[PDB]
RNA sequence: UGCUCGC
């Protein structure tokens, strides 16, 4: 619920308060069923390393 | 006239951790200035605070007043607070990371040539160690190959120089001591030193762990001051990380994975238990079932199938703890109490 | 001669608990000459060891053979005529116990000297007369040769 | 199922550090409140704010409970005296039977120093010398040792060997520590108790 | 824009949180055969305390993944079996269960056991050290009680709470007591009247 | 027997099921008795030599017999951090509309390396941020995005609709300072891959930007390394305790590598054997078969390192290899000269 | 102001001595270890880290006799030398063989 | 938000293999034969490509332009 | 938040701060880093004398 | 004042 990452596609227009972004953000290699459902892996919040 | 410097090194200041359950929640210690933006201490004293590093906020405040700062140094000093006022015990001692690296370092099977100890040993002549002879112990094995065993390398943080007046001397027994040896356990598990050198027995929270008292740093805070005991703290701070990098602990999926003979027990252990809890089942439900004293007969029949069950969880721990060969990770770890236990393996 | 023990033994069983150690082993061995039973943790990885394996075991004050107990620092680098070279395993150790038998409740006859070699224990057990010299905080060198 | 019973243990270990950290915190608070009063004055009696004695001695005894190295005693004879005998091997000197054992400790416990200690503790020395003695004893008897330190194993000599500068030794360190262990007058007592017993 | 320091919290997708507790260079990581080095290196005592296997599966299936170009799943009550991970290793000529033979970096010597690599997706959290560092001067003070404010945007000093004092008057010292709860926090000099009080 | 057992600590390391052994280099006086392993220039200069097994463009492997651990991690740690290149460091920016950020604009430009020989300049000074023509180089890269006057109706793929777009790290175009343009013929300063996407643009922004970049080492930024990947490996010696054949022969072929075991029909049955050793990556397969177990060795050669050297593209390996050689023996000759100005 | 020698104490006693040692790493601690251990005259070798944020290493030596341990610091340092230098020469002339058995 | 230029692990040039493994999901390529052609051996150069978001476009759709 | 319990028992003072922890093993057990910035902030009161 | 968080 805190992790950092993407918002949206309009995160550049977007002008909040406080905003969290991710430079290089990647798609998680072990995805659950439930990240294809919601969309995730297009917003990733994390990098595998 | 009055100067207000920078906070500089040597400075008294108070570290705290808001929440404080007893006063070694709060103690004041020596500042050093870094260049990085955390406030960095030696891992030992995180027992008093309660602290895991995972985002914990600590305060830090520098007193106003020569009075207050001699006060604080002198009755809320590090060295001067190594013991619970509960009932004695040290709280500031070796945790996680520092147990289960000395226990591999004082291992049996630790076999050291003279590169290798030479450097282990320098690893911490750092500080006010940079003073001091290194007092090379002579080596065990000698004709075949010269070896340093890694009892000698840990003793030689007790007494490193010749001048270093530290006679450590103790006599206990270890977590895994079978009970008959007597200083001869085939695990050897019994802890016994003698002049600082650890003659026999491998090193554990046990005796190196905030636990109780027989610890080697309240031996040594009781014999010798705190400012021995607190050298060889930093001494093994500074050891045992360098040999645990240097030799390599990891854990893996094949660390707990089941056997096939585990398996077999399990299943067998499974289809017992859960035949013996279908026929307490019918002997209440169709019969007359035993009644346990002092409990009805449902109780009596959540009591057994609960002994069931946990006979089920015991056997399959035991056969696992069998089936689990040495140098496990898991197993290691929780032979010398640094972290987890025999439940914890059992049930992953 | 600094020499305070010798005798030759023969081994019993090399690991009546299991094989516990990669590097190390608990051999128990049977003195010919006396009844000396020895407890004795050696590396099979330099020196390997069988069941019925017979040799000389030499518990002597120093390595020197000429009487010279000047043992402040020990320097593998010098080469000289010691009575290592008599010998194939050479441990260095402290007797840090001796320990009387209890197992008899009068009229004992019967000591155990327990010798803590970099943590590697030996115990000799048997007849007071053959542990003669043996005292406690005393450091003295084990020679092994095995034999044919 | 079973990853939805394990789910609900570890919500109810949740809520149940949850309201023991308020229940403990009010206890504490309360406790704390009550107890910080208390002192220890220089006459090694505990008195309150307002003058009134709460005990004659602290504990009955008036041993500090941070230098408590036994459980709940002062110090582990069997410990030190193995201490003693390891930091200080008098090679030199014969070994002591329990009758010497025993006069060596009668005289060097009516010195001086020695009167202004507790009487429980010169007790248990007593005991403990006289049960260390009774060991000797039993050991030359098993090992027919004589006591005139002429006999031929002088090996024998090293399973009991005690000299009286060790039994001096012994007795010192002891002195002191129970000295050193002692409330030190001044301290809060209360405030120490309260956390001790709230954490 | 920031890089990530000493104090930044990051996660791993399993509960693990952790802060950077060092920043080692690259020559001093450990590298394996091929030439790998870690980026993040955790501590394994925290598994057995917590018994995070799937954190451990995870790793084996995402290192299977990245091996043969697949995206395995990791559904609840279901995913990609242990068994297909371990072949699909085993085909590739890595090991069978991630343990890898790794020399030191810095020795130059091979480690004593093996290392278990893997990619793991770790995820950084907002809880920064820069946003959380404070230090308070003599600063302002409020008005009704003349004592440092509260957060750190009102340039607030931290608070000696109860507990605090009454570890404190545990200690016994009360003259950095005095200081810290008068001194330094809210001194001031009035004038008493020694007839009506 | 116990002379063998020695043999195998002071020159091989075992690796087991569990664990790997005899990891600690031994070779020292007064380790071994029957052994003088005091230090020889003569017995070192004859024994070690170095072997080239393939060297192309920006790829290096080669194996080293005879030296240690140590010297071996001491190059590869020169190799990654101490041998000094060119990079991208100071970034102006003029009127970047770009929807990349500009600091992650620097920072995506500061990782591209620069195919500019680092011997032939020197590190600049404390402060100085105009630079000098010695130790600084300047490329500028202005490129403007608009819509192609040219181009079908519907036009869905953004190359036809706009022109560059993309902007590609061939756009930059070195600038020469003071006689650098006589010095350095034309296109020897240019970027290594001139191919790296550093963004994309929309019509109507600009990316209008100078880079200055200035000599320096790996170890102060990862930017400054020359080598992508220089790693060094112990060569396996695989044996074989007893004979293997049969089908049980295959397993091995399927066991190790496909390319290191070979099945061979000398009596008309297949039998195995080591052909190429250095395939074998020791992926340890081995031990699952529970019979195959007691009948291999696997070691590695402690006097025998395969080093893997690939680099960026800055300079060809071998002379980065021969100037982390030369790093080592600067800093040598540096605590050499500075020990004689002590005494 | 890049190495510096402190004597084991006030005493100063050649046979033990510490060199400190400024904008190092590992890399030429390690191998100057190796390098000097081979000496048979040094009882004791050992390199240290003081702190990983500063750039500075601590070398310790005590050698057997009266050597007064400045003496193999220099020998470990000359054997490096030649050591790097004939690996650069062998390095050279294999890469040259190579290139010229290649066309 | 765009393909970085130096791998995390490693450090080698992968902004620039970027466009072309696209160019190969374009062609019948599959992913790991793809990575495979394109010269990625070690894995930490295929985590970095086929765990990359192209979200670059998505935003420059909502770029000012 | 009355006046005994949040400005009389327990209040707030200046000359103080509040960091995150990070672990750093090669320290003493009696000594504490501190960062450079909030070295420079807190500032303590020194006497000149001889 | 409210609330979401950080242990
Ligand atoms: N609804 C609401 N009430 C507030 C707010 N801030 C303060 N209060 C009320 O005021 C009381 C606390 O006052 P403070 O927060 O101390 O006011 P302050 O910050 O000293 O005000 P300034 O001096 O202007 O900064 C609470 O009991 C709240 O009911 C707010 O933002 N919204
Ligand atoms: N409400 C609170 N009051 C006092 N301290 C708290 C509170 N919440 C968090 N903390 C601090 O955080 C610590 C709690 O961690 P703890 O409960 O021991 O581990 P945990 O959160 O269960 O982690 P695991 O779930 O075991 O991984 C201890 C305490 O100093
Ligand atoms: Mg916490
Ligand atoms: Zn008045
Ligand atoms: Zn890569």
């Amino acid at each position: 619920k805190q992790a950092m990452g993407t918002i949206g596609y309009n995160q550049r227009n977007r002008i909040d308060t406080l905003m969290y972004l991710l430079a290089y953000p990647q798609k998680p290699m072990v995805k659950t069923k439930t990240i294809e459902l919601i969309e995730f892996e297009k917003l990733p919040a994390g990098q595998n390393a | 006239d009055i100067v207000e410097r920078h906070l500089i090194d040597g400075d008294v200041v108070l570290f705290n951790r808001q929440p404080s359950l007893h006063k070694l929640s709060i103690m004041a210690h020596l500042a050093r200035v870094k260049p990085h933006r955390t406030f960095r201490f030696n891992e030992c004293v995180c027992t008093p605070y309660n602290a895991d590093f995972d985002g914990d906020e600590m305060n830090l405040h520098l007193p106003q007043t020569e009075e207050a700062k001699a006060e604080a140094l002198v009755l809320m000093g590090t060295k001067a607070n190594l013991v619970t006022p509960r009932n004695g015990e040290p709280l500031i001692a070796a945790i996680q990371d520092f147990l289960t690296g000395a226990y591999l370092l004082t291992l049996k099977d630790t076999f050291f040539d003279r590169a290798k100890a030479c450097q282990i040993i320098a690893s911490i002549l750092v500080g006010k160690d940079e003073k001091i002879k290194v007092r090379l112990p002579p080596p065990t094995i000698l004709k075949p190959v010269t070896l340093w065993t890694g009892k000698q390398i840990f003793s030689v943080i007790l007494r490193p120089s010749d001048d270093n007046p530290v006679r450590a001397n103790l006599r206990t027994k270890g977590k895994q001591y079978c009970g008959k040896g007597e200083d001869l356990c085939a695990n050897d598990s019994y802890v016994t030193i003698q002049n600082s050198e650890l003659m026999s027995g491998s090193m554990d929270k046990g005796t190196l762990g905030s636990g109780s008292k027989n610890n080697i740093f309240y031996i040594l805070l009781r014999d010798w001051g705190q400012n021995e005991a607190a050298d060889a703290m930093s001494r093994l701070a500074r050891l045992a990380p360098v040999y645990l990098s240097n030799r390599g602990f990891s854990i893996g999926i094949g660390d707990v994975t089941p056997g096939q003979g585990l398996l077999k027990a399990k299943y067998e252990l499974l289809n017992a238990g859960y035949k013996k809890c279908d026929e307490y089942i019918e002997a209440l439900n169709t019969g007359k079932l035993q009644q346990q004293p002092g409990c009805t007969a449902e109780e009596t029949l959540e009591a057994l199938i609960l002994k069931e069950l946990s006979v089920i969880r015991d056997h399959a721990g035991s056969a696992c703890l069998r089936e689990l060969d040495k140098s496990n990770s898991p197993l290691t770890m929780a032979l010398c109490g640094s972290k987890g236990s025999f439940i914890n393996i059992s049930q992953m | 001669a600094g020499i305070l023990f010798e005798d030759i033994f023969d081994v019993k069983d090399i690991d009546p608990e299991g094989k516990k150690f990669d590097r190390v082993s608990r051999l128990h061995c049977e003195s010919e000459s006396f009844k000396m039973d020895l407890i004795l943790d050696v590396n099979i990885q330099i020196y390997p060891v069988d069941l019925g394996d017979k040799f000389r075991l030499v518990i002597a004050s120093t390595l020197y053979e000429d009487g010279t107990l000047d043992d402040g620092e020990y320097n593998p680098t010098d080469d000289r005529p010691s009575r290592a070279d008599q010998f194939e395993y050479v441990m260095y150790g402290k007797v840090y116990r001796i320990e009387g038998d209890e197992t008899s409740t009068e009229a004992a006859t019967r000591l155990s000297a327990y010798v803590s070699y970099g943590g590697l224990l030996m115990r000799l057990q048997g007849d007071a007369n053959n542990l003669h010299g043996f005292e406690v905080d005393s450091r003295v060198y084990l020679l092994m040769k095995k034999l044919a | 199922t079973e990853f939805f019973f394990h789910t609900m243990a570890g919500r109810e270990g949740l809520v149940d550090t949850a309201v023991k950290t308020a229940e403990t915190g009010y206890m504490q608070r309360r406790l704390v409140k009550s107890l910080e009063d208390l002192c220890s004055q220089y006459d090694l009696t505990v008195r309150s704010s307002t003058g009134d004695i709460i005990q004659f001695i602290y504990g009955g005894d008036g041993l500090d409970p941070a230098a408590m190295e036994g459980k709940d005693e002062p110090l582990e004879f069997k410990r030190v005296l193995d201490n003693i005998k390891a930091v200080f091997p008098c090679p030199s000197e014969p070994a002591l039977s329990k009758n010497e054992l025993i006069l060596t400790t009668e005289s060097i416990m009516k010195k001086s120093e020695f009167l202004c200690c507790q009487d429980s503790f010169l007790q248990e020395i007593k005991k403990f010398i006289k049960g260390v003695s009774e060991k000797i004893k039993k050991t030359r008897d098993k090992y027919g040792i004589n006591d005139n330190g002429t006999t031929e194993p002088r090996v024998l000599y090293q399973l009991d060997r005690i000299t009286p500068t060790q039994v001096e030794k012994f007795l010192e360190t002891c002195r002191d520590k129970y000295m050193r262990a002692q409330m030190e007058p001044g301290s809060a007592v209360g405030a120490l108790c309260a956390q001790s017993i709230g954490e | 824009t920031r890089r990530p320091e000493i104090g930044d919290k990051f996660s791993s997708r399993h509960g693990q949180k952790g802060v950077c507790g060092l920043i080692v260079p690259q020559e001093d990581m450990p590298f394996c055969d091929s030439g790998i080095c870690p980026d993040i290196i955790m501590n394994p005592h925290g598994f057995p305390s917590r018994m995070t296997v799937g954190k451990l599966i995870e790793l084996l299936a995402g290192k299977a993944g990245v091996l043969d170009g697949r995206f395995h799943y990791g559904t609840a009550f279901g995913g990609s079996k242990v068994k297909d991970v371990c072949e699909d290793l085993v085909r590739h000529g890595y090991n069978y269960l991630g343990k890898d033979y790794v020399t030191s970096g810095i020795t130059g010597e091979p480690l004593e056991a093996y290392i278990y690599f893997g990619p793991v997706y770790y995820q950084k959290l907002k809880h920064m050290v820069l946003d959380k560092m404070h230090a308070r001067a003599r600063g302002p003070r409020a008005v009704l009680t003349r004592q440092p404010t509260e957060g750190r945007s009102r340039d607030g000093g931290l608070r000696l709470g109860e507990m605090e004092r009454d570890c404190l008057i545990g200690y016994g010292a009360s003259m950095l007591l005095l200081e810290r709860l008068m001194i330094s926090s809210d001194a001031f000099e009035v004038d008493v009247c020694g007839q009506c009080g | 027997a116990a002379s063998q057992a020695v043999e195998e600590m002071r020159s091989r390391v075992v690796l087991g099921e569990f664990g790997v052994r005899n990891v600690h280099t031994t070779d020292f006086p007064g380790n071994y008795s029957g052994y003088d392993d005091a230090w020889d220039q003569d017995r070192f200069e004859k024994n070690f030599r170095v072997d080239v097994v393939h060297m192309d463009e920006n790829s290096l492997e080669f194996d080293m017999v005879g030296i240690d651990a140590a010297i071996a991690n001491a190059f590869r740690r020169i190799l990654l951090a101490e041998v000094p290149t060119m990079a991208v460091e100071k970034v102006l920016v003029y009127n970047n509309t770009s929807i990349v950020q500009d600091e992650i604009l620097a920072h995506r430009l500061g990782l591209i390396p620069i195919h500019a020989d680092p011997r032939l300049f020197e590190y600049r000074n404390q402060g100085d941020e105009e630079g000098t023509e010695i130790d600084t180089l300047q490329f500028r890269l202005q490129v403007r995005c608009t819509r192609n006057p040219h181009a079908a109706k519907d036009s869905s793929d953004p190359n036809e609709l706009y022109v560059n777009h993309k902007v590609y790290t061939r756009h930059m175009t070195w600038i020469p300072l003071g006689n650098q343009a006589d010095l350095f013929p034309e296109g020897t300063i240019r970027p290594v891959h001139d191919d790296i996407l550093i963004a994309q643009l929309r019509p109507g922004q600009e990316i209008d930007l100078l880079m200055h970049c200035v000599k320096g080492i790996g170890k102060d930024h990862a930017k400054f390394s020359p080598v992508a990947t220089a790693s060094y490996r112990l060569l396996p010696d695989i044996t074989l305790l007893e004979p293997v054949e049969g089908e049980a022969a295959e397993e091995l072929s399927r066991c190790f590598s496909p390319g290191v075991i070979e099945v061979q029909e000398v009596q008309g049955k297949k039998v195995a054997r080591v052909a190429n050793p250095r395939l074998d990556t020791f992926s340890r397969e081995i031990f699952r078969n529970e019979k195959l177990k007691k009948v291999v060795r696997l070691a590695r050669v402690r006097d025998h390192y395969i080093f893997s050297v690939e680099s960026t593209g800055v300079l060809p390996p071998d002379v980065l290899v021969s100037e982390a050689i030369k790093v080592l023996m600067g800093k040598c000759r540096r605590f050499l000269d500075e020990l004689d100005a002590v005494q | 102001k890049t190495a510096l020698e402190m004597v084991q104490a006030a005493g100063t006693d050649r046979h033990c001595v510490t060199f400190v040692l400024h904008e190092e790493d590992h890399t030429l601690g390690n191998s100057l270890r190796y390098m000097i251990m081979k000496n048979p005259e040094v009882e004791f070798c050992g390199y240290t880290t003081t702190h990983p944020s500063e750039s500075k290493i601590n070398l310790r030596i005590q050698t057997r006799g009266t050597l007064p341990a400045v003496e193999p610091f220099q020998r470990g340092l000359n054997e490096l030398m030649n050591v790097c230098q004939h690996v650069l020469d062998k390095f050279e002339a294999s890469i040259k063989d190579y290139k010229d058995q290649k066309a | 938000m765009i393909i970085p230029v130096r791998c995390f692990t490693c450090g080698k040039i992968v902004g620039n293999k970027w466009e072309a493994y696209l160019g190969l999901l374009q062609a019948e390529y599959t992913e790991g034969d793809a990575l495979d052609a394109l010269g990625l051996k070690r894995y930490c150069c295929r985590r970095m490509l086929l765990a990359h978001v192209d979200l670059i476009e998505k935003l420059l759709n909502y770029a000012p332009l | 938040q009355g006046r005994f319990r949040g400005n009389l028992s327990g209040k707030r003072v200046d000359f103080s701060g509040r960091t995150v922890i990070s672990p750093d093993p090669n320290l003493r057990i009696d000594e504490v880093a501190v960062p450079v910035h909030v070295a420079k902030i807190l500032t303590f009161p020194e006497k000149v004398n001889k």
